[PDB]
């Protein structure tokens, strides 16, 4: 009979919601969390192929994807991963420093827990049109409602159709997604939400490399390469198909027990026939290149030697998580005990054909002649197959409790994993089998003040497995993390502000920096120790103005790699920050206008593992405008215009070595016209 | 720091999570979106009037 307790356990300190999603309408999940702290998402630059990001130095899980999607670990292995458009996401939260052990299989530092769009018991009939530069025309449709008077049965159908011409001249982007959803809710202690996802991407877009030359250092001529240069061939294709089905279930028996179970069967697959550039002839690489050798010592600086790759993969994934929530209380110390198991079955069949040095002709740079290419040619001197089959089986039991005493909350959990892994090289008949058994535990302590101030300190571990595989089928060793995190969060009961800060010391072992000098087949390396400070400010200064700001300091080096020991990994900026704000001109002549603008900064980053050249610091400014047609009679329907990179600044995002950099994104304009019924 | 505060709280709302009913402090309203400020609820200040179960006390805004 109390006034009902509000929430005080620190949660949702970095979630973007549907109200924030429909306001920004991010072209990809690379955006959206573009202004959230602890992440740098402009690492790849301008490429809607993969949605990777660097939380606290370390990136995606086994470089694949350290992201979650309605529980579970998303999926992905050896370049066959899953991407999801934000138009199919209701909530996409980024959890920096998770204290739970359900995320113990993930990185101790960060995690992207995406949430699909759940059926609503209220009628929702949304139709979205957004179009702009670069032949972009995405059409959305979202229709959800109930099916009975009680609402026990509810539905939701969201779908997408986007076609666009990529920045690099010659590459196209096309994505067609459709996600049916259903929810059965008889009483208040039972829910069986079914979630499915189907997406066909005939053209993923662009995925190539450009040398450190025309990108960051003036070419021999004295000029720099154009912003839209496609070093591949005209017939470069890149397709992907994702099929997912699953559910999320939970039932509360007594006020002390609650069971939950999550599941998903996914079937992702991709195909690639692309040519990638491997730096100019003057690069320390090539060297042994025959086409590069037959050149004068003056012409080797403006002739790009490349390679090609043909690949065809097929993934079958299966994930299960079943937990029991025991909410008892001992003495005067309340408890919320979680006891669950997980399961994982992976199976990826690689039937690829790679191209070694001098596999393609050479580009002139001054006079590029990007033609077509015979990807079906299998010359034994410059090319070689790679038929591998990878299978994984993981099984881990986890137990976690959230003990509460007066104003003290201690989060403690422990998990033990049985990870199995098997690869088969169809060429040499080699069959590798690796079974690992490791314990990992997470623990966090914090104090709850009455106003919302909460100082916390946590010790994090992880048993992050290896997603990728090496040449000849090298099963990489799983990665083990160790993180000391201390900080203080302000979650005010009264005023509408949020400010949080933290400093960490994360150390992950068996890391892979990729690029075994030659080939992108990745390579084993030493452990990395990452230190840095993250701060966040999220508030609503008055009803018209909403503000969000964040700053991220990051300092990480190799710990035991001898070769690059004591060097900062590439693509990692030291300083990093961003800021955004939006005004709402309600109750006035322009009651409906919503003007918003923001900027992003990324500090200086290194370009190669040896730290030879450095990438300059860039600053991108976005802006957007939105007017709700409340003055025309269309409640909930709005027409919005979005500008990214306002002043159009040419910058290099990041580089992985001397023979590969990434141009930034030029000015993009998007005119959204979303209608609700 | 914000222009609002503990004195500018108009009404309170109700929502459920982990199968227990909670409370959220509400402020101004825009069309069909409340400006709840526990943060640890919807994840954003501007939450739509649907995430809650019984707005009750928010029957008088305009």
């Amino acid at each position: 009979k109390t006034d009902t307790p509000i929430q005080k356990v620190p949660q949702s300190i970095s979630v973007v919601t549907a109200e924030e999603m429909a306001l920004h309408q991010p072209k990809s999940v690379k955006e959206a969390l573009s202004y959230t702290p602890g992440v740098s998402v402009g690492t790849r630059g301008a490429s809607n192929t993969y949605d990777h990001l660097i939380i606290r130095g370390f990136a995606a899980e086994g470089q694949s994807q350290n992201n979650y999607l309605n529980g579970l670990k998303l999926q992905g292995n050896f370049y066959n991963d899953a991407v999801i458009d934000p138009y199919m996401l209701e909530r996409a939260e980024i959890m920096r420093g998770p204290v739970s052990v359900l995320y113990g299989k993930s990185s101790p530092g960060g995690l992207l827990n995406m949430v699909s769009k759940r059926p609503t018991t209220e009628p929702l009939k949304e139709v979205q049109f957004k179009a702009g530069t670069d032949s972009l025309f995405q059409t959305g449709f979202d229709f959800s409602d109930s099916l009975d008077d009680d609402g026990v049965y509810s539905y939701r159908l969201t779908g997408l159709a986007r076609s666009a011409n990529a920045q690099q001249k010659g590459s196209e982007e096309q994505r067609y997604a459709i996600a049916p959803a259903f929810t059965w809710r008889p009483d208040d202690k039972t829910n069986f939400t079914f979630l499915s996802y189907f997406q066909n991407e005939p053209e993923t877009g662009y995925y190539g490399w450009l040398p450190k030359e025309g990108t960051v250092e003036p070419l021999p001529n004295g000029k720099r390469l154009p912003t839209d240069f496609n070093e591949g061939a005209k017939n470069n294709t890149y397709s992907r198909n994702e099929k997912m089905v699953g559910y999320s279930f939970d039932h509360e028996f007594n006020d002390t027990f609650t069971v939950r179970q999550n599941l998903r069967f996914a079937e992702n697959k991709t195909s690639q026939n692309s040519v990638y550039g491997y730096g100019v002839c003057s690069d320390p690489a090539n060297a042994y290149s025959k086409q590069c050798a037959a050149l004068a010592p003056a012409d080797k600086g403006h002739y790009l030697a490349r390679k090609y790759v043909v690949d065809d993969e097929k993934l079958q994934n299966f994930s299960v998580d079943t937990q029991l929530q025991s909410k008892f209380a001992t003495g005067d110390i309340d408890h919320t005990l979680l006891t669950g198991v997980d399961f994982m079955r992976m199976r990826n069949d690689i039937n690829a054909w790679f191209g070694y040095d001098d596999s393609v002709p050479l580009l002139n740079l001054y006079n590029p002649v990007n033609t077509d290419f015979d990807f079906n040619a299998k010359d034994p001197a410059n090319s070689g197959p790679y038929r591998i089959l990878n299978k994984q089986k993981q099984t881990g039991v986890y137990v976690q409790d959230q003990a509460q005493w007066d104003k003290v909350l201690v989060t403690l959990g422990g998990r033990y994993d049985w990870a199995d892994q098997e690869s088969l090289n169809r060429v040499a008949g080699t069959t590798d089998k690796r079974d690992d058994k490791q314990f990992t535990w997470r623990g966090g302590v914090n104090y709850l003040f009455d106003n919302g101030v909460t100082p916390y300190f946590s010790y994090s571990e992880s048993f992050e497995p290896s997603s990728q595989v090496g040449k000849d089928g090298n099963i990489f060793a799983p990665s083990k993390g160790k993180q000391y995190e201390v900080g203080v969060k302000y979650v005010p009961e009264d005023r509408p502000i949020v400010v949080t800060g933290a400093v960490y010391n994360l150390t992950k072992t068996n890391n892979l920096m990729a690029d075994p000098e030659g080939s992108f087949f990745s390579v084993e390396g030493g452990e990395i120790r990452a230190r840095g400070v993250e701060i966040e400010a999220k508030a609503a200064l008055s009803a018209s103005v909403n503000v969000v700001g964040s700053y991220t300091y990051t300092d990480a080096e190799y710990t035991t790699d001898t070769t690059y020991k004591g060097n900062t990994p590439a693509q990692v900026p030291k300083h990093m920050a961003s800021l955004w704000a939006d005004y709402t001109f309600f109750d006035g002549p322009l009651s409906g206008l919503t003007l918003g603008t923001g900027g992003r900064y990324t500090g200086s980053s290194y370009g190669d593992p040896a730290n030879s050249f450095k990438v300059g610091s860039y600053t991108v400014v976005d802006a957007l405008v939105r007017y709700d047609l409340a003055r025309v009679g269309m409640a909930g329907s709005n027409v919005a215009l979005h500008v990214n990179n306002l002043f159009d600044r040419e910058y290099v995002a990041s580089c992985f070595n001397t023979y590969g950099c990434f141009w930034g994104a030029e000015r993009q304009v998007v005119a959204t016209a979303t209608f609700r019924f | 720091c914000s222009t609002f505060g503990p004195k500018d709280i108009k009404c309170e709302a109700y929502y459920m999570q982990d199968h227990v009913k909670y409370k959220a402090n509400v402020f101004d309203r825009k069309g069909d979106m409340f400006l709840v400020s526990p943060i640890m609820a919807y994840g954003s200040f501007w939450a739509p009037v649907s995430y809650f179960t019984e707005g009750n006390t928010c029957e008088g805004v305009f």
